[PDB]
Protein backbone atom coordinates (compact mmCIF):
# COMPACT_ATOMS: atom_id res chain seq x y z
CA UNK A 1 0.00 0.00 0.00
CA UNK A 2 2.97 2.17 0.48
CA UNK A 3 4.63 1.39 -2.74
CA UNK A 4 1.22 2.48 -4.16
CA UNK A 5 0.41 5.53 -2.51
CA UNK A 6 4.07 6.45 -3.85
CA UNK A 7 2.86 6.03 -7.37
CA UNK A 8 0.02 7.98 -6.85
CA UNK A 9 1.52 10.56 -5.17
CA UNK A 10 3.84 9.94 -8.32
CA UNK A 11 1.57 9.70 -11.42
CA UNK A 12 -0.54 12.07 -10.09
CA UNK A 13 2.57 14.99 -10.04
CA UNK A 14 2.61 14.16 -13.59
CA UNK A 15 -0.91 15.01 -13.99
CA UNK A 16 -1.03 17.94 -11.79
CA UNK A 17 2.18 19.38 -14.31
CA UNK A 18 -0.06 17.73 -17.29
CA UNK A 19 -0.71 21.90 -18.32
CA UNK A 20 3.31 23.27 -17.23
CA UNK A 21 4.24 20.51 -19.13
CA UNK A 22 3.55 21.65 -22.97
CA UNK A 23 3.88 25.30 -21.40
CA UNK A 24 7.11 24.74 -21.07
CA UNK A 25 7.78 22.45 -23.67
CA UNK A 26 6.46 24.91 -25.80
CA UNK A 27 9.46 26.99 -25.88
CA UNK A 28 11.85 24.19 -25.71
CA UNK A 29 10.76 23.43 -28.80
CA UNK A 30 9.01 26.38 -30.33
CA UNK A 31 5.29 27.67 -31.02
CA UNK A 32 6.47 31.13 -30.68
CA UNK A 33 6.37 34.57 -32.56
CA UNK A 34 4.77 32.51 -35.40
CA UNK A 35 2.01 34.77 -36.58
CA UNK A 36 2.75 38.87 -36.90
CA UNK A 37 0.84 41.61 -37.28
CA UNK A 38 2.57 42.69 -40.66
CA UNK A 39 1.37 45.83 -42.63
CA UNK A 40 4.40 45.51 -45.45
CA UNK A 41 2.53 43.22 -48.36
CA UNK A 42 -0.91 44.89 -46.67
CA UNK A 43 -1.01 47.02 -50.11
CA UNK A 44 -4.55 47.66 -50.69
CA UNK A 45 -6.18 48.69 -53.62
CA UNK A 46 -9.63 50.20 -52.85
CA UNK A 47 -12.59 49.83 -55.20
CA UNK A 48 -14.03 52.58 -57.31
CA UNK A 49 -17.65 52.00 -56.25
CA UNK B 1 0.37 -24.96 -2.24
CA UNK B 2 1.46 -23.19 0.75
CA UNK B 3 5.53 -23.21 -0.38
CA UNK B 4 4.50 -22.20 -4.18
CA UNK B 5 2.29 -19.41 -1.86
CA UNK B 6 4.84 -18.46 0.00
CA UNK B 7 7.48 -18.10 -3.40
CA UNK B 8 4.73 -15.91 -4.72
CA UNK B 9 4.94 -13.67 -1.44
CA UNK B 10 8.43 -14.16 -1.58
CA UNK B 11 9.44 -12.21 -5.30
CA UNK B 12 6.41 -9.56 -4.70
CA UNK B 13 8.35 -8.24 -1.61
CA UNK B 14 11.84 -8.68 -3.70
CA UNK B 15 10.01 -6.86 -6.58
CA UNK B 16 8.53 -4.17 -3.93
CA UNK B 17 11.92 -3.24 -2.32
CA UNK B 18 13.62 -2.70 -5.76
CA UNK B 19 11.53 -0.22 -6.34
CA UNK B 20 10.47 1.46 -3.02
CA UNK B 21 14.50 2.19 -2.87
CA UNK B 22 14.05 4.46 -5.92
CA UNK B 23 10.66 5.83 -5.50
CA UNK B 24 11.59 7.23 -2.14
CA UNK B 25 14.20 9.76 -3.03
CA UNK B 26 11.68 10.69 -6.19
CA UNK B 27 8.52 11.61 -3.35
CA UNK B 28 11.13 13.25 -1.16
CA UNK B 29 12.04 15.64 -4.40
CA UNK B 30 7.97 15.70 -5.42
CA UNK B 31 6.70 19.65 -4.65
CA UNK B 32 9.82 21.83 -3.83
CA UNK B 33 10.15 20.78 -7.65
CA UNK B 34 6.77 21.28 -8.61
CA UNK B 35 5.94 24.67 -7.55
CA UNK B 36 9.63 25.81 -8.85
CA UNK B 37 8.62 24.33 -11.94
CA UNK B 38 5.06 25.98 -12.09
CA UNK B 39 6.27 29.26 -11.26
CA UNK B 40 8.68 29.10 -14.00
CA UNK B 41 5.95 27.81 -16.41
CA UNK B 42 3.44 30.58 -15.79
CA UNK B 43 6.64 33.10 -15.61
CA UNK B 44 7.38 31.90 -19.01
CA UNK B 45 4.67 31.90 -20.60
CA UNK B 46 3.89 35.73 -20.08
CA UNK B 47 6.85 35.69 -22.53
CA UNK B 48 4.35 34.85 -25.57
CA UNK B 49 1.23 36.57 -23.92
CA UNK B 50 2.98 39.26 -26.52
CA UNK B 51 2.25 39.51 -30.02
CA UNK B 52 4.74 40.94 -33.07
CA UNK B 53 4.12 43.40 -35.27
CA UNK B 54 5.53 44.64 -38.82
CA UNK B 55 5.21 48.34 -40.32
CA UNK B 56 1.89 48.54 -38.77
CA UNK B 57 1.33 52.57 -38.33
CA UNK B 58 0.51 52.87 -34.03
CA UNK B 59 -0.50 56.26 -31.84
CA UNK B 60 0.76 56.22 -28.46
CA UNK B 61 0.67 53.38 -25.73
CA UNK B 62 -0.52 49.86 -27.02
CA UNK B 63 -3.70 49.98 -24.90
CA UNK B 64 -5.05 53.14 -26.50
CA UNK B 65 -4.56 51.54 -29.98
CA UNK B 66 -6.61 48.54 -29.18
CA UNK B 67 -8.94 50.64 -27.48
CA UNK B 68 -9.88 52.77 -30.57
CA UNK B 69 -9.39 49.31 -33.10
CA UNK B 70 -11.83 48.11 -30.33
CA UNK B 71 -14.57 50.67 -31.23
CA UNK B 72 -14.36 49.44 -35.20
CA UNK B 73 -14.10 45.77 -34.70
CA UNK B 74 -17.36 46.50 -32.35
CA UNK B 75 -18.93 47.79 -35.71
CA UNK B 76 -17.37 44.32 -37.91
CA UNK B 77 -18.26 41.98 -35.65
CA UNK B 78 -21.97 44.12 -36.11
CA UNK B 79 -21.91 44.10 -39.18
CA UNK B 80 -21.44 39.96 -39.70
CA UNK B 81 -24.43 40.01 -37.72
CA UNK B 82 -26.00 42.14 -40.56
CA UNK B 83 -24.53 40.11 -43.48
CA UNK B 84 -24.57 36.23 -42.11
CA UNK B 85 -27.62 34.17 -43.45
CA UNK B 86 -28.95 31.03 -41.20
CA UNK B 87 -27.18 28.91 -43.96
CA UNK B 88 -23.87 30.93 -44.18
CA UNK B 89 -22.09 27.22 -43.03
CA UNK B 90 -24.13 24.47 -45.55
CA UNK B 91 -23.41 27.30 -48.36
CA UNK B 92 -19.52 27.53 -47.35
CA UNK B 93 -19.21 23.66 -47.38
CA UNK B 94 -20.95 23.29 -50.33
CA UNK B 95 -17.76 25.12 -52.65
CA UNK B 96 -16.02 21.94 -53.60
CA UNK B 97 -18.96 19.35 -53.78
CA UNK B 98 -20.30 21.53 -56.57
CA UNK B 99 -16.36 21.58 -58.13
CA UNK B 100 -16.85 17.41 -58.13
CA UNK B 101 -20.14 17.25 -59.39
CA UNK B 102 -19.07 19.47 -62.18
CA UNK B 103 -15.94 17.25 -62.38
CA UNK B 104 -18.00 14.06 -62.54
CA UNK B 105 -20.47 15.54 -65.66
CA UNK C 1 -29.20 -44.20 -8.90
CA UNK C 2 -29.95 -47.71 -8.29
CA UNK C 3 -32.01 -48.71 -11.18
CA UNK C 4 -29.65 -47.36 -13.49
CA UNK C 5 -27.71 -51.11 -13.26
CA UNK C 6 -31.07 -52.72 -13.79
CA UNK C 7 -31.65 -50.91 -16.68
CA UNK C 8 -28.11 -51.37 -18.46
CA UNK C 9 -28.57 -55.60 -17.38
CA UNK C 10 -32.06 -55.29 -19.08
CA UNK C 11 -30.28 -54.11 -22.37
CA UNK C 12 -27.52 -57.00 -22.29
CA UNK C 13 -30.51 -59.73 -22.32
CA UNK C 14 -32.50 -57.90 -24.68
CA UNK C 15 -29.42 -58.17 -27.28
CA UNK C 16 -28.95 -61.47 -26.09
CA UNK C 17 -32.40 -62.27 -27.08
CA UNK C 18 -31.61 -60.44 -30.59
CA UNK C 19 -28.34 -63.19 -30.81
CA UNK C 20 -29.56 -66.16 -29.72
CA UNK C 21 -32.73 -65.24 -32.47
CA UNK C 22 -35.96 -65.22 -29.98
CA UNK C 23 -38.71 -65.29 -32.36
CA UNK C 24 -40.84 -63.24 -29.43
CA UNK C 25 -38.77 -60.12 -30.59
CA UNK C 26 -39.46 -60.30 -34.70
CA UNK C 27 -39.99 -56.72 -35.32
CA UNK C 28 -40.34 -55.80 -31.22
CA UNK C 29 -37.24 -53.10 -32.25
CA UNK C 30 -36.99 -51.30 -29.01
CA UNK C 31 -34.11 -48.97 -28.22
CA UNK C 32 -35.53 -47.77 -25.15
CA UNK C 33 -33.50 -49.25 -22.31
CA UNK C 34 -37.02 -48.41 -20.05
CA UNK C 35 -39.11 -50.16 -22.44
CA UNK C 36 -36.66 -53.00 -22.75
CA UNK C 37 -36.53 -53.28 -18.84
CA UNK C 38 -40.24 -53.10 -18.61
CA UNK C 39 -40.64 -56.39 -21.75
CA UNK C 40 -38.64 -58.12 -19.17
CA UNK C 41 -39.50 -57.48 -15.73
CA UNK C 42 -43.09 -56.22 -16.15
CA UNK C 43 -46.14 -59.06 -15.56
CA UNK C 44 -47.16 -59.51 -19.61
CA UNK C 45 -48.28 -62.44 -21.82
CA UNK C 46 -44.94 -61.03 -24.38
CA UNK C 47 -42.49 -62.13 -20.94
CA UNK C 48 -43.94 -65.16 -20.31
CA UNK C 49 -44.62 -66.95 -24.05
CA UNK C 50 -40.56 -65.31 -23.86
CA UNK C 51 -39.72 -67.25 -20.57
CA UNK C 52 -41.24 -70.70 -22.61
CA UNK C 53 -39.34 -70.09 -25.34
CA UNK C 54 -36.19 -70.05 -22.83
CA UNK C 55 -37.47 -73.13 -21.76
CA UNK C 56 -38.14 -74.46 -25.16
CA UNK C 57 -34.52 -73.75 -26.10
CA UNK C 58 -32.74 -75.44 -22.55
CA UNK C 59 -35.69 -78.50 -22.79
CA UNK C 60 -37.91 -78.88 -25.76
CA UNK C 61 -40.05 -81.45 -24.50
CA UNK C 62 -42.27 -78.75 -22.35
CA UNK C 63 -42.54 -76.77 -25.66
CA UNK C 64 -45.79 -79.83 -26.85
CA UNK C 65 -46.71 -79.42 -23.23
CA UNK C 66 -46.78 -75.76 -22.70
CA UNK C 67 -48.55 -75.03 -26.06
CA UNK C 68 -51.36 -77.65 -24.89
CA UNK C 69 -52.14 -74.67 -22.48
CA UNK C 70 -54.12 -72.04 -23.68
CA UNK C 71 -54.32 -68.40 -23.10
CA UNK C 72 -57.17 -69.37 -20.40
CA UNK C 73 -54.37 -71.61 -18.60
CA UNK C 74 -51.59 -69.10 -18.50
CA UNK C 75 -51.86 -69.39 -14.48
CA UNK C 76 -51.10 -73.48 -15.10
CA UNK C 77 -48.46 -72.26 -18.04
CA UNK C 78 -46.85 -70.17 -14.66
CA UNK C 79 -46.57 -73.32 -12.57
CA UNK C 80 -44.94 -76.08 -15.15
CA UNK C 81 -42.56 -73.47 -15.81
CA UNK C 82 -41.45 -72.53 -12.30
CA UNK C 83 -41.96 -76.04 -12.06
CA UNK C 84 -39.27 -77.03 -14.69
CA UNK C 85 -36.94 -74.10 -13.16
CA UNK C 86 -37.16 -75.88 -9.81
CA UNK C 87 -36.29 -79.30 -11.29
CA UNK C 88 -33.20 -77.10 -13.24
CA UNK C 89 -32.22 -75.26 -10.30
CA UNK C 90 -33.15 -71.86 -11.06
CA UNK C 91 -36.21 -71.01 -8.11
CA UNK C 92 -38.96 -72.75 -5.67
CA UNK C 93 -41.20 -74.64 -7.32
CA UNK C 94 -43.77 -72.38 -5.71
CA UNK C 95 -41.68 -69.06 -6.89
CA UNK C 96 -44.99 -68.28 -9.34
CA UNK C 97 -43.90 -64.64 -9.02
CA UNK C 98 -41.04 -64.65 -10.71
CA UNK C 99 -42.45 -66.76 -13.32
CA UNK C 100 -44.98 -63.78 -13.87
CA UNK C 101 -43.10 -60.80 -13.17
CA UNK C 102 -43.92 -59.58 -9.70
CA UNK C 103 -40.66 -60.28 -8.53
CA UNK C 104 -37.60 -57.01 -7.69
CA UNK C 105 -36.24 -56.44 -11.30
CA UNK C 106 -32.49 -57.82 -10.42
CA UNK C 107 -34.20 -60.99 -9.20
CA UNK C 108 -36.02 -61.34 -12.92
CA UNK C 109 -32.38 -59.88 -14.78
CA UNK C 110 -30.54 -62.93 -12.78
CA UNK C 111 -32.79 -65.57 -13.66
CA UNK C 112 -32.95 -64.46 -17.43
CA UNK C 113 -29.21 -64.11 -17.32
CA UNK C 114 -29.10 -68.26 -15.86
CA UNK C 115 -31.89 -68.93 -18.73
CA UNK C 116 -29.56 -67.18 -21.75
CA UNK C 117 -26.45 -68.43 -20.57
CA UNK C 118 -27.39 -72.69 -20.95
CA UNK C 119 -28.24 -71.73 -23.84
CA UNK C 120 -25.16 -71.97 -26.33
CA UNK C 121 -24.76 -69.84 -29.32
CA UNK C 122 -25.25 -70.53 -32.78
CA UNK C 123 -21.20 -70.13 -33.66
CA UNK C 124 -21.24 -73.69 -36.08
CA UNK C 125 -24.53 -73.74 -37.93
CA UNK C 126 -24.98 -77.47 -38.92
CA UNK C 127 -27.86 -76.86 -40.55
CA UNK C 128 -29.67 -80.14 -40.75
CA UNK C 129 -28.97 -81.37 -36.94
CA UNK C 130 -32.41 -79.22 -36.12
CA UNK C 131 -34.98 -81.79 -36.24
CA UNK C 132 -33.69 -85.28 -37.39
CA UNK C 133 -35.37 -88.08 -34.87
CA UNK C 134 -34.76 -87.01 -31.08
CA UNK C 135 -35.65 -90.51 -29.32
CA UNK C 136 -32.54 -91.52 -31.80
CA UNK C 137 -30.34 -88.40 -30.93
CA UNK C 138 -31.00 -87.52 -26.87
CA UNK C 139 -29.24 -91.09 -25.60
CA UNK C 140 -26.20 -90.30 -27.81
CA UNK C 141 -26.19 -86.76 -26.45
CA UNK C 142 -26.95 -88.16 -22.51
CA UNK C 143 -23.97 -90.72 -23.40
CA UNK C 144 -21.57 -88.19 -24.83
CA UNK C 145 -22.14 -85.83 -21.90
CA UNK C 146 -21.66 -88.27 -18.95
CA UNK C 147 -18.33 -89.08 -20.82
CA UNK C 148 -17.27 -85.60 -21.53
CA UNK C 149 -18.19 -85.28 -17.64
CA UNK C 150 -16.16 -88.33 -16.32
CA UNK C 151 -12.91 -87.18 -18.52
CA UNK C 152 -13.52 -83.54 -16.72
CA UNK C 153 -13.87 -84.21 -13.44
CA UNK C 154 -11.36 -87.01 -13.34
CA UNK C 155 -8.42 -84.38 -14.88
CA UNK C 156 -9.93 -81.22 -12.83
CA UNK C 157 -9.79 -83.64 -9.48
CA UNK C 158 -5.83 -84.55 -11.16
CA UNK C 159 -4.56 -80.85 -10.49
CA UNK C 160 -2.81 -80.25 -7.46
CA UNK C 161 -4.43 -76.51 -7.06
CA UNK C 162 -7.71 -78.33 -7.35
CA UNK C 163 -8.16 -77.60 -3.25
CA UNK C 164 -6.76 -73.77 -3.58
CA UNK C 165 -9.85 -73.24 -5.85
CA UNK C 166 -12.39 -74.70 -3.71
CA UNK C 167 -10.83 -72.48 -0.69
CA UNK C 168 -9.53 -69.34 -2.20
CA UNK C 169 -7.04 -66.79 -0.27
CA UNK C 170 -4.74 -64.35 -1.84
CA UNK C 171 -2.30 -61.60 -0.49
CA UNK C 172 -0.58 -58.90 -2.39
CA UNK C 173 -0.19 -57.01 0.33
CA UNK C 174 4.27 -56.74 1.48
CA UNK C 175 5.00 -55.80 5.11
CA UNK C 176 5.32 -51.88 4.22
CA UNK C 177 1.28 -51.96 4.55
CA UNK C 178 0.67 -54.39 6.74
CA UNK C 179 0.51 -51.79 10.27
CA UNK C 180 -2.86 -50.45 7.95
CA UNK C 181 -4.44 -53.27 7.31
CA UNK C 182 -4.17 -54.50 11.06
CA UNK C 183 -5.96 -51.14 11.96
CA UNK C 184 -9.17 -52.19 11.38
CA UNK C 185 -11.50 -51.22 14.58
CA UNK C 186 -10.01 -47.37 14.30
CA UNK C 187 -10.32 -46.91 10.14
CA UNK C 188 -13.20 -49.31 9.03
CA UNK C 189 -15.14 -46.70 11.49
CA UNK C 190 -14.55 -44.26 8.78
CA UNK C 191 -15.44 -46.33 5.21
CA UNK C 192 -18.64 -47.15 7.22
CA UNK C 193 -19.27 -43.47 7.98
CA UNK C 194 -18.56 -42.25 4.30
CA UNK C 195 -22.41 -41.73 2.47
CA UNK C 196 -20.79 -42.53 -0.55
CA UNK C 197 -23.49 -41.83 -3.36
CA UNK C 198 -23.83 -38.13 -1.34
CA UNK C 199 -20.27 -37.90 -1.42
CA UNK C 200 -19.54 -38.30 -5.07
CA UNK C 201 -21.92 -35.92 -5.93
CA UNK C 202 -20.82 -33.01 -3.53
CA UNK C 203 -17.23 -33.42 -4.83
CA UNK C 204 -18.28 -33.03 -8.71
CA UNK C 205 -20.90 -30.25 -7.61
CA UNK C 206 -17.78 -28.56 -5.45
CA UNK C 207 -15.35 -29.13 -8.67
CA UNK C 208 -17.96 -27.13 -11.08
CA UNK C 209 -18.22 -24.15 -8.92
CA UNK C 210 -14.57 -23.97 -8.19
CA UNK C 211 -13.88 -24.55 -11.74
CA UNK C 212 -16.83 -21.91 -13.04
CA UNK C 213 -14.98 -19.08 -10.42
CA UNK C 214 -11.66 -20.06 -12.15
CA UNK C 215 -13.41 -19.43 -15.20
CA UNK C 216 -14.94 -16.42 -14.45
CA UNK C 217 -11.28 -15.13 -12.81
CA UNK C 218 -9.31 -15.49 -16.13
CA UNK C 219 -11.83 -13.56 -18.04
CA UNK C 220 -11.34 -10.68 -15.99
CA UNK C 221 -8.06 -11.59 -15.63
CA UNK C 222 -6.99 -11.06 -19.63
CA UNK C 223 -4.72 -8.45 -19.19
CA UNK C 224 -2.70 -10.05 -16.70
CA UNK C 225 -2.73 -13.25 -18.66
CA UNK C 226 -0.71 -11.83 -21.82
CA UNK C 227 2.57 -13.30 -22.35
CA UNK C 228 4.85 -9.85 -21.54
CA UNK C 229 8.26 -12.27 -20.28
CA UNK C 230 10.36 -9.34 -20.54
CA UNK C 231 9.84 -8.02 -16.80
CA UNK C 232 13.11 -7.76 -15.26
CA UNK C 233 13.82 -5.28 -18.59
CA UNK C 234 10.32 -3.29 -17.80
CA UNK C 235 11.37 -3.47 -13.72
CA UNK C 236 15.34 -2.40 -14.90
CA UNK C 237 14.27 0.64 -17.34
CA UNK C 238 11.88 1.66 -14.79
CA UNK C 239 13.83 1.87 -11.87
CA UNK C 240 16.69 3.26 -14.43
CA UNK C 241 13.55 6.13 -15.52
CA UNK C 242 13.06 6.83 -11.97
CA UNK C 243 16.69 7.65 -11.07
CA UNK C 244 17.31 9.72 -13.94
CA UNK C 245 13.91 11.30 -13.04
CA UNK C 246 15.50 12.61 -9.60
CA UNK C 247 18.69 13.77 -11.28
CA UNK C 248 17.02 15.84 -13.68
CA UNK C 249 14.74 16.95 -10.95
CA UNK C 250 17.48 18.11 -8.77
CA UNK C 251 19.21 19.41 -11.84
CA UNK C 252 15.85 21.71 -12.96
CA UNK C 253 16.18 23.15 -9.09
CA UNK C 254 20.15 24.20 -9.32
CA UNK C 255 18.89 25.94 -13.16
CA UNK C 256 16.29 27.31 -11.84
CA UNK C 257 17.91 29.06 -8.51
CA UNK C 258 20.88 30.26 -11.19
CA UNK C 259 19.64 30.81 -13.72
CA UNK C 260 15.88 31.26 -14.18
CA UNK C 261 14.48 32.68 -10.87
CA UNK C 262 16.31 36.03 -11.31
CA UNK C 263 13.79 36.80 -14.34
CA UNK C 264 10.54 34.72 -13.38
CA UNK C 265 9.93 37.76 -10.38
CA UNK C 266 8.36 39.74 -13.71
CA UNK C 267 5.30 41.00 -13.85
CA UNK C 268 2.60 39.53 -16.46
CA UNK C 269 1.14 42.01 -19.23
CA UNK C 270 -2.49 43.05 -18.75
CA UNK C 271 -4.84 41.52 -21.32
CA UNK C 272 -7.09 42.69 -23.48
CA UNK C 273 -10.29 41.51 -24.73
CA UNK C 274 -9.59 41.91 -28.34
CA UNK C 275 -8.50 38.00 -28.81
CA UNK C 276 -12.44 36.49 -29.23
CA UNK C 277 -12.98 39.43 -31.48
CA UNK C 278 -10.30 39.06 -33.53
CA UNK C 279 -11.50 35.43 -33.86
CA UNK C 280 -14.95 36.26 -34.43
CA UNK C 281 -14.60 39.03 -37.12
CA UNK C 282 -11.36 36.51 -38.65
CA UNK C 283 -14.33 33.76 -38.51
CA UNK C 284 -17.62 34.97 -39.35
CA UNK C 285 -15.64 36.60 -42.69
CA UNK C 286 -14.32 34.05 -43.74
CA UNK C 287 -17.35 31.86 -43.69
CA UNK C 288 -18.80 34.60 -45.57
CA UNK C 289 -16.08 35.13 -47.95
CA UNK C 290 -16.09 31.24 -48.64
CA UNK C 291 -19.93 31.13 -49.08
CA UNK C 292 -19.91 34.21 -51.63
CA UNK C 293 -17.12 32.09 -53.19
CA UNK C 294 -19.41 29.23 -53.02
CA UNK C 295 -22.61 30.97 -54.41
CA UNK C 296 -20.58 32.14 -57.18
CA UNK C 297 -19.46 29.04 -58.15
CA UNK C 298 -22.71 27.68 -57.62
CA UNK C 299 -23.86 29.82 -60.73
CA UNK C 300 -21.22 29.14 -62.51
CA UNK C 301 -20.92 25.48 -62.33
CA UNK C 302 -25.20 25.47 -62.98
CA UNK C 303 -24.76 27.13 -66.27
CA UNK C 304 -21.56 25.34 -67.37
CA UNK C 305 -23.54 22.14 -66.91
CA UNK C 306 -26.56 23.64 -69.31
CA UNK C 307 -24.09 24.38 -71.84
CA UNK C 308 -21.75 21.39 -72.00
CA UNK C 309 -25.28 18.91 -72.23
CA UNK C 310 -26.16 21.17 -74.76
CA UNK C 311 -22.71 20.86 -76.86
CA UNK C 312 -23.53 16.94 -76.68
CA UNK C 313 -26.93 17.11 -77.75
CA UNK C 314 -26.63 19.99 -80.90
CA UNK C 315 -22.72 19.73 -81.90
CA UNK C 316 -22.26 16.96 -84.76
CA UNK C 317 -24.64 14.09 -86.76
CA UNK C 318 -25.13 14.74 -82.98
CA UNK C 319 -25.14 11.97 -80.58
CA UNK C 320 -29.37 12.19 -80.42
CA UNK C 321 -29.30 11.87 -83.89
CA UNK C 322 -26.87 8.60 -84.88
CA UNK C 323 -27.94 6.56 -81.83
CA UNK C 324 -31.34 6.66 -83.27
CA UNK C 325 -30.25 5.76 -86.88
CA UNK C 326 -28.45 3.10 -85.11
CA UNK C 327 -30.92 1.77 -83.19
CA UNK C 328 -33.74 2.00 -85.88
CA UNK C 329 -31.62 -0.56 -88.12
CA UNK C 330 -31.92 -3.27 -85.37
CA UNK C 331 -36.09 -2.14 -84.74
CA UNK C 332 -36.07 -2.80 -88.82
CA UNK D 1 -8.96 -38.48 -7.90
CA UNK D 2 -11.71 -35.42 -7.95
CA UNK D 3 -10.10 -34.08 -4.63
CA UNK D 4 -6.87 -33.40 -6.99
CA UNK D 5 -8.63 -31.33 -9.31
CA UNK D 6 -10.54 -29.67 -7.40
CA UNK D 7 -7.28 -28.42 -4.98
CA UNK D 8 -5.20 -27.57 -7.73
CA UNK D 9 -7.76 -25.49 -9.47
CA UNK D 10 -8.15 -23.65 -6.08
CA UNK D 11 -4.26 -23.15 -5.69
CA UNK D 12 -4.46 -21.84 -9.59
CA UNK D 13 -7.23 -19.34 -8.34
CA UNK D 14 -5.41 -18.40 -5.03
CA UNK D 15 -2.28 -17.81 -7.60
CA UNK D 16 -4.28 -15.42 -9.76
CA UNK D 17 -6.11 -13.41 -7.13
CA UNK D 18 -2.44 -12.33 -5.81
CA UNK D 19 -1.53 -11.58 -8.94
CA UNK D 20 -4.72 -9.79 -9.59
CA UNK D 21 -4.67 -7.61 -6.04
CA UNK D 22 -0.17 -6.25 -6.71
CA UNK D 23 -0.62 -6.01 -10.99
CA UNK D 24 -0.19 -2.37 -10.79
CA UNK D 25 2.90 -3.23 -8.28
CA UNK D 26 3.78 -6.28 -10.10
CA UNK D 27 2.69 -6.87 -13.37
CA UNK D 28 4.94 -5.48 -16.64
CA UNK D 29 1.96 -3.94 -18.33
CA UNK D 30 1.39 -0.89 -15.40
CA UNK D 31 4.99 -0.73 -15.07
CA UNK D 32 5.71 -0.03 -18.66
CA UNK D 33 3.00 2.66 -18.40
CA UNK D 34 4.53 4.06 -15.20
CA UNK D 35 7.95 3.87 -17.07
CA UNK D 36 6.37 5.27 -19.86
CA UNK D 37 5.04 8.59 -17.83
CA UNK D 38 8.81 9.38 -16.55
CA UNK D 39 10.34 8.44 -19.99
CA UNK D 40 8.39 10.89 -21.81
CA UNK D 41 8.72 13.41 -18.83
CA UNK D 42 12.68 12.80 -18.69
CA UNK D 43 12.26 13.58 -22.77
CA UNK D 44 10.76 16.63 -21.82
CA UNK D 45 13.57 17.88 -18.86
CA UNK D 46 16.80 16.55 -20.31
CA UNK D 47 15.69 18.88 -23.23
CA UNK D 48 14.67 22.00 -20.33
CA UNK D 49 18.21 21.40 -18.74
CA UNK D 50 19.59 21.92 -22.78
CA UNK D 51 17.83 24.94 -23.81
CA UNK D 52 17.70 26.55 -20.50
CA UNK D 53 19.97 29.06 -22.27
CA UNK D 54 17.38 29.96 -24.92
CA UNK D 55 14.50 29.62 -21.89
CA UNK D 56 16.64 32.12 -19.79
CA UNK D 57 17.26 34.57 -22.94
CA UNK D 58 13.16 34.42 -23.28
CA UNK D 59 13.03 35.10 -19.46
CA UNK D 60 15.11 38.04 -20.14
CA UNK D 61 13.25 40.45 -22.02
CA UNK D 62 11.46 42.06 -20.48
CA UNK D 63 7.62 43.04 -21.54
CA UNK D 64 7.82 44.18 -25.13
CA UNK D 65 5.87 47.53 -25.53
CA UNK D 66 6.72 47.29 -29.04
CA UNK D 67 4.58 43.58 -29.06
CA UNK D 68 0.61 43.59 -28.77
CA UNK D 69 -0.50 42.33 -25.26
CA UNK D 70 -2.63 39.15 -27.13
CA UNK D 71 -3.40 35.56 -25.67
CA UNK D 72 -0.68 33.20 -27.82
CA UNK D 73 -4.11 31.59 -28.96
CA UNK D 74 -5.47 34.86 -30.45
CA UNK D 75 -2.56 35.15 -32.14
CA UNK D 76 -3.16 33.97 -35.85
CA UNK D 77 -6.87 35.13 -35.73
CA UNK D 78 -5.10 38.92 -35.34
CA UNK D 79 -2.38 38.51 -38.01
CA UNK D 80 -4.75 36.78 -40.85
CA UNK D 81 -7.02 39.65 -40.01
CA UNK D 82 -5.46 41.93 -42.50
CA UNK D 83 -4.66 40.31 -45.35
CA UNK D 84 -8.22 38.90 -45.13
CA UNK D 85 -9.86 42.09 -44.19
CA UNK D 86 -7.85 43.26 -47.37
CA UNK D 87 -8.97 40.23 -49.61
CA UNK D 88 -12.58 41.17 -49.05
CA UNK D 89 -12.16 44.82 -49.29
CA UNK D 90 -10.77 43.89 -53.52
CA UNK D 91 -13.45 41.20 -53.59
CA UNK D 92 -16.10 43.60 -52.70
CA UNK D 93 -17.19 44.34 -56.57
CA UNK D 94 -17.11 40.62 -57.24
CA UNK D 95 -19.16 39.72 -53.91
CA UNK D 96 -21.75 42.82 -55.45
CA UNK D 97 -22.49 41.21 -58.52
CA UNK D 98 -22.95 37.33 -56.57
CA UNK D 99 -25.32 39.29 -54.26
CA UNK D 100 -27.23 40.60 -57.38
CA UNK D 101 -27.03 36.90 -58.93
CA UNK D 102 -28.55 35.18 -55.65
CA UNK D 103 -32.29 35.74 -57.77
CA UNK D 104 -31.17 33.17 -60.20
CA UNK D 105 -30.33 29.93 -57.61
Amino acid sequence: QKTRCMWNTIMQMLKEMEKEVDVVDAVVRGNIDQYCLDGTNATLNIPNL
Amino acid sequence: RDLTLLQREERLRDLIEKQDEVLTPVVTSKDPFKDNYTTFATALDSTRHQLAIKNIHITGNRHRYLEELQKHLAITKSLLEEIMPSHASENAESFDTIKDLENIV
Amino acid sequence: MTGGKELGAAVELYERLQMLSCPCLEGVYLTDPQSIYELLCTPSSHRLDILQWLCSRIYPPVQEQLSSLKESQTDTKVKEIAKLCFDLMLCHFDDLDLIRGHASPFKQISFIGQLLDVIQYPDTISSNVILESLSHSTEKNVVTCIRENEELLKELFSSPHFQATLSPECNPWPADFKPLLNAEESLQKRATQSSKGKDMSNSVEALLEISSSLKALKEECVDLCSSVTDGDKVIQSLRLALTDFHQLTIAFNQIYANEFQEHCGHPAPHMSPMGPFFQFVHQSLSTCFKELESIAQFTETSENIVDVVRERHQSKSTLCEKMKELRQSYEA
Amino acid sequence: EIKAEINQKSLELELLRLEKETADITHPLYLGQKHQALQAMNSHLEAVLREKRSLRQRLAQPVCQENLPIEASYHRFTAELLPLAVNFIEKLEIYIKTIQTIPKI
